[PDB]
């Protein structure tokens, strides 16, 4: 009347009743990332891996007016300004994200991390019969 | 007398899965008397934080230093970024460039990357996909969402692996394109004759056979992509990584269904067979217990997180010295004769190629060490060797066997003749 | 004006005496009342 | 407890083992095997064999 | 002692008879033709060239070519009759082992 | 206390290694400098020494 597996764990039940097979599934005991700059009324959260409408119905029975779903998670308390670039961010969230304070909306922007760029000239590829074009200094 | 151009493979890891555990939720997951014992040990979780924390930092400065070294000195053109063409000069490298520019989707990897990462599941993209698909949905049986309800999380690195795709992507077009960043500035096809000239060979034996050696890099291309499909050796220390990582947090997990010999293993059992009076000292057990498994866990940490940064100091001054530049070290690069190495993104680190100069056939041929002319001279030769024919003393190479008439440029001079200096009173030069 | 040649030495440590350890024969030899309560830790003993 | 604290110091015994022996081999490559120009590397300043 | 509780050292891989026979053929092949430790240079021919890199006029490396040969019995005389009253790199080999 | 000793031995040892590579082949006059001989090539140095 009972599933298990190698390491110890219960992954079914059969029930003494009429015969309705089920099986178990933990639940839900994760945490949430807050961004908190120097100086600010309320930091900016981020549930990893959770969409908002699994946060705003379950975990959280508080109504917020700002919600935002990133690639990361839910964003709250945010703004959606990803084709925006930093290169000096501070609150750093992984995959090429970051979060900037911006004072006076919610005053934390959702934009994009790039540190490094190329420095591009408007010279030509192609060749002009046997000469390129070279920028000497 | 023949010879050819080889390749060869090269793995260097350069970065490690990101973890991060909880002191909470590991040891008590929701039983309110649980946390109270656990408040006189407040300040030895602070230190476990402290320790884990402190890891990722070091993986998060050691990725930058790749990237930089990556975008160190970088010039491309304008009218570049647009899709353009492949294959410059006969030599197909189209399987080592991605999206030219961002003017693709989302995914901009290297055709030769794509045969790594299908074959690695657990990559950084895997982790985000695995964590999203497992809040309910059909099957959330896998032991990867288990760990997280428990207090065992891998976060993602700072830098995705599409941003690192596009940084190894700009460093091969700076070697095949003016203003040619990558090689002081020199173009490609000419490049490639400087390196093998330097190791003996004649430079005019280089133009009439550019065929050959334009087939050359298309063979061993081709070549090392075909070995994709067995197990090699690259492959088998990638493979190596996510199965080392997955097996310690494993075995972490599996200090939760130990008893450790007080009642039991379990806590929800404990408050309901004992009395408060007698239950603190059995929770007492289980938590001192738990907390010497994340004591040595986070130990263990430092000392993996040491070599990863030995190993990924050698991928810097590698990049440095035999990617972005020609470095006059020898032995260093690859092995004995090296010409040109490149650099591609890897699961966990880097993919470096290597091509060598390989002979083929060989000829004995008497040679002399060095020798005078008259009137106390003397001269010696250079990366070669002085051979006679036909009555007739020459220069030849010391890679290739191409006679030579003796001139100025090839040897040096010297003010007097030596023991084992042959006479030989008929060269002229002036 | 004048030279000669000198000679000097220098070492450098490549290994290392290579130790094995085990828990049946560290913690308590040949105990049986030991070793069943050795056992129950587990995973503790083979990280070792 | 003891077991675990000679396992954590010779993880980093053999850490400085392993980045000693990387040296060993440079030694080999390039002032055994050959005559790199770098200076002030093989010995102390003059140079020969 | 230490055996019978667990603790016992095993042997590497390569034994030392194996790894002496390594770096004895480093040595002649840096001797005898085709000289593949110095770049196919011989022996005596290549000292020139280490010493004119820092600046000497080659006439006389040419001409005391047998001062240079005695100078080098000297330096690995010193080198072996220094291993038997205190040797400076031994005192760090026993450390290894203590 | 053992191992705090052979911490503080390696931090000692390394201590010689760096002031041994500063003063590697380094020759001096007579006449010296700092304060009486310096500036030299309209550069100023002072700041340095
Ligand atoms: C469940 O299946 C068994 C199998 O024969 C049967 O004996 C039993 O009666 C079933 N349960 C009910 C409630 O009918
Ligand atoms: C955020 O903005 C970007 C660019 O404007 C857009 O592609 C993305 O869909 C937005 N995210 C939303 C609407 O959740
Ligand atoms: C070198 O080998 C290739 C292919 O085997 C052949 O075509 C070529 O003629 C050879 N060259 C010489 C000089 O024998
Ligand atoms: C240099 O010293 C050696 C040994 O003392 C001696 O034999 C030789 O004559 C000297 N040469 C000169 C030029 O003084
Ligand atoms: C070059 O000469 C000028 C004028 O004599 C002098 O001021 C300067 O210091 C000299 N530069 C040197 C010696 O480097």
């Amino acid at each position: 009347n009972l599933l298990y597996d190698s390491n110890g764990n219960i992954i079914g039940f059969k029930d003494f009743l009429t015969n309705k097979t089920y099986t178990i599934l933990p639940c839900y005991s994760g945490r949430v990332s807050a961004a908190f700059y120097q100086n600010s009324s309320s930091p900016a959260l981020l549930y990893r891996n959770l969409k908002c409408s699994y946060v705003l119905n379950n975990i959280s029975f508080i109504s917020q007016p700002f919600y935002f779903d990133s690639y990361l998670g839910c964003v709250l308390n945010a703004v959606n300004l990803t084709s925006y670039s930093v290169s000096s961010c501070d609150l750093r969230m992984g995959s090429g994200f970051c979060i900037d304070y911006a004072l006076p909306s919610s005053p934390y922007r959702f934009v994009t991390f790039e540190p490094f760029n190329v420095s591009f000239v408007n010279d030509s590829v192609e060749t002009v019969g046997g000469l390129f074009e070279i920028q000497i200094p | 007398t023949n010879f050819t151009i080889a390749g060869h493979e090269e793995f260097i890891q350069t970065s490690s899965p990101k973890v991060t555990i909880d002191c909470s939720a590991f040891v008590c997951s929701n039983y309110a008397a649980c946390h109270d014992l656990l408040s006189e040990y407040g300040t030895f979780c602070d230190n476990i934080n402290s320790i884990l924390n402190e890891v990722n930092d070091l993986l998060d400065i050691t990725q930058l230093q790749v990237a930089n070294a990556l975008m160190q000195g970088v010039t491309l053109s304008s009218n570049l970024n647009t899709n353009l063409h492949s294959d410059v000069d006969n030599i197909d490298f189209k399987s080592l460039l991605g999206c030219l520019g961002s003017q693709c989707g989302s995914s901009s990897r290297s055709p030769l990357e794509d045969l790594l990462f299908n074959k690695v599941k657990l990559s950084d993209v895997g982790f985000v996909e695995a964590y999203n698909n497992c809040t309910g949905g059909s099957e959330i049986r896998d032991l990867l969402c288990v760990q997280s309800f428990n207090g065992i999380k891998v976060l993602p690195p700072i830098l995705s692996e599409t941003q690192i795709s596009g940084y190894t992507t700009a460093a091969t077009v700076a070697a095949m394109f003016p203003p040619w960043s990558a090689a002081a500035g020199v173009p490609f096809p000419l490049n490639v004759q400087y390196r093998i000239n330097g190791l003996g060979v004649t430079m005019d034996v280089l133009n009439k056979n550019q065929k050959l050696i334009a087939n050359a890099f298309n063979k061993a291309l081709l070549s090392i992509q075909n070995g994709f499909t067995a197990t090699p050796s690259a492959l088998a220390k990638i493979q190596s990584v996510v199965n080392a990582n997955a097996q310690a947090l494993n075995s972490l997990l599996q200090q939760l269904f130990n008893k450790f010999g007080a009642i039991s293993s379990s806590l929800q059992e404990i408050l309901s067979r004992l009395d408060p009076p007698e239950a603190q000292v059995q929770i007492d057990r289980l938590i001192n217990g738990r907390l010497t498994a994340l004591n040595a866990y986070v130990s263990q940490q430092l000392s993996d997180i040491t070599l990863i940064k030995a190993g990924a100091s050698r991928a810097i001054e590698k990049v440095n010295e035999c990617v972005k530049s020609q470095s006059p070290r020898i032995n260093f690069c690859g092995n004995g004769n090296h010409i040109l190495s490149l650099v591609q993104n890897a699961p966990y680190g880097l993919l470096f190629i290597h091509f060598s100069y390989k002979p083929t056939s060989f000829k004995t041929v008497l040679v002399s060490p060095g020798l005078c002319l008259s009137g106390d001279r003397g001269i010696a030769p250079k990366q070669g060797y002085f051979i006679k024919q036909n009555d007739s003393w020459m220069f030849t190479g010391s890679s290739y066997y191409y006679p030579e008439p003796i001139s100025d440029k090839n040897v040096v001079f010297m003010n007097s003749c030596s023991v084992n200096f042959t006479k030989a009173p008929f060269i002229y030069l002036n």
